């Protein structure tokens, strides 16, 4: 079972350094290559550098030299890419991907990581307040009822909002967060559920904001 | 150093349509080109390597072609799961360079929005603010106009909207508008509405509610 684990997000103060981990598990670690890719949101992709976990033989990008330093830990079977002299420009998403038969003519990316949403800012982090979007008479449409949770007044993104600890997936809607005039983010996560089951079922939204290390689970009910 | 230019950058398409996109290289990369496909906010997936060979798990409808400078990626019967942005990556020369991206958006029949509206939570009023949410679920196309009205008076200056990506199952967009007022000003008015004017509706759809209820 091949698996590559990247952290959800990393908050960085500007000018300081940070490390992004890409923990490989379930396969022979020291027999493959790993490649890092940066994606600034809405734009294209950019190659950072190819790294071999087991000879430290690298292949750097010319524009990323003097900026990125790649590392491998054969103990934890984990790859590491360290960034130095971090500015407001380097705030983007960084991927890690595995090569298959790198060097040969049949090489390609066979497994991808989730990606680290790196945001560089000097402001301090603030935890979110979660408010229930209760179902009402104005919240139903033909046997279907909509309920949700409003995640408001937090910084920075991203926040992960699951329902019933992941037990309910069909018909969930997590909207993109908007930037408040105060400098904070806020979004809503709504789900369309049957109306007849509103008296017997329980709908608990599991909001998780790891950058502030606060996890709120708010139960939403009618009225 | 090598520049990859794709076309079209953005494009619509129907279901089952045979769509092809191109990835032209600034040099001769000798068929060393791979096709990637990514969904909004998620990890990319490898579709084709060396421009003509399928990865395990890739549907049989994805096809690759091309040689020298020009290459193509074709889908036999476009389905609601093939949306997203497609990137091509040449890996013949250092450094590797991607393309500008190809956003594939699905065209379907006109759909009317399911308009909902939620009153502000009781816990929020204990803090001093009031957030009224007007909800638009499962509509297409994306272009929709929402207008907030309090006590039949049009309001502008305190509303924030947000529309999600195109749905992977129903190929629809969903919008959420947030109206935030102070606790005192929310308790100053009685009827709070949001006017939803959209193409899929011949007449504006209004969902209102009173404070007391």
């Amino acid at each position: 079972q091949v698996q590559l684990q990247q952290p959800g997000a990393e908050l960085v103060k500007p000018g300081a350094s940070v490390k992004m981990s890409c923990k490989a598990s379930g396969y022979t670690f020291t027999s493959y290559w790993i490649t890092w890719v940066i994606q600034r949101p809405g734009q294209g992709l950019e190659w950072i550098g190819d790294i071999y976990c087991g000879s430290d033989t690298m292949h750097y990008n010319e524009k990323f030299k003097n900026k990125a330093t790649l590392t491998v830990d054969t103990s934890s079977s984990t790859a590491y890419m360290q960034l130095s002299s971090l500015t407001s420009e380097d705030s983007a998403v960084y991927y890690c991907a595995r090569w298959w038969d790198y060097g040969s003519s049949y090489d390609y990316f066979d497994y991808w990581g989730q990606g680290t949403t790196l945001t560089v800012s000097s402001a301090s982090t603030k935890g979110p307040s979660v408010f229930p979007l209760a179902p009402s008479s104005k919240s139903t449409s033909g046997g279907t009822a909509a309920l949700g949770c409003l995640v408001k007044d937090y910084f920075p993104e991203p926040v992960t909002v699951s329902w019933n600890s992941g037990a309910l997936t069909s018909g969930v809607h997590t909207f993109p967060a908007v930037l408040q005039s105060s400098g904070l983010y806020s979004l809503s996560s709504v789900v369309t559920v049957p109306s007849s089951s509103l008296g017997t079922q329980t709908y608990i939204c599991n909001v998780n904001h790891k950058p502030s290390n606060t996890k709120v689970d708010k139960r939403v009910e009618p009225k | 150093d090598i520049k990859m230019t794709q076309s079209p950058s953005s494009m619509y398409a129907s279901l089952g349509e045979r769509v092809t996109i191109t990835c032209k290289a600034s040099q001769d990369i000798n068929s060393y080109l791979s096709w990637f496909q990514q969904k909004p906010g998620k990890s990319p997936k490898t579709l084709i390597y060396r421009a003509n060979r399928l990865v395990d798990g890739v549907p049989s409808r994805f096809s690759g072609s091309g040689s020298g400078q020009d290459y193509s990626l074709t889908i036999s019967s476009l389905e609601y799961e093939d949306m997203g942005i497609y990137y091509c990556l040449q890996y013949d020369e250092f450094p590797y360079t991607f393309g500008g991206g190809t956003k594939l958006e699905i065209k379907r029949t006109v759909a009317a929005p399911s308009v909902f509206i939620f009153p502000p939570s009781d816990e929020q009023l204990k803090s001093g603010t009031a957030s009224v949410v007007c909800l638009l679920n499962n509509f297409y196309p994306r272009e929709a106009k929402v207008q907030w009205k309090v006590d039949n008076a049009l309001q502008s200056g305190n509303s924030q909207e947000s529309v999600t990506e195109q749905d992977s199952k129903d190929s629809t967009y969903s919008l959420s508008s947030t109206l935030t007022l102070s606790k005192a000003d929310y308790e100053k008015h009685k009827v709070y509405a949001c006017e939803v004017t959209h193409q899929g509706l011949s007449s504006p759809v209004t969902k209102s509610f009173n404070r007391g209820e």
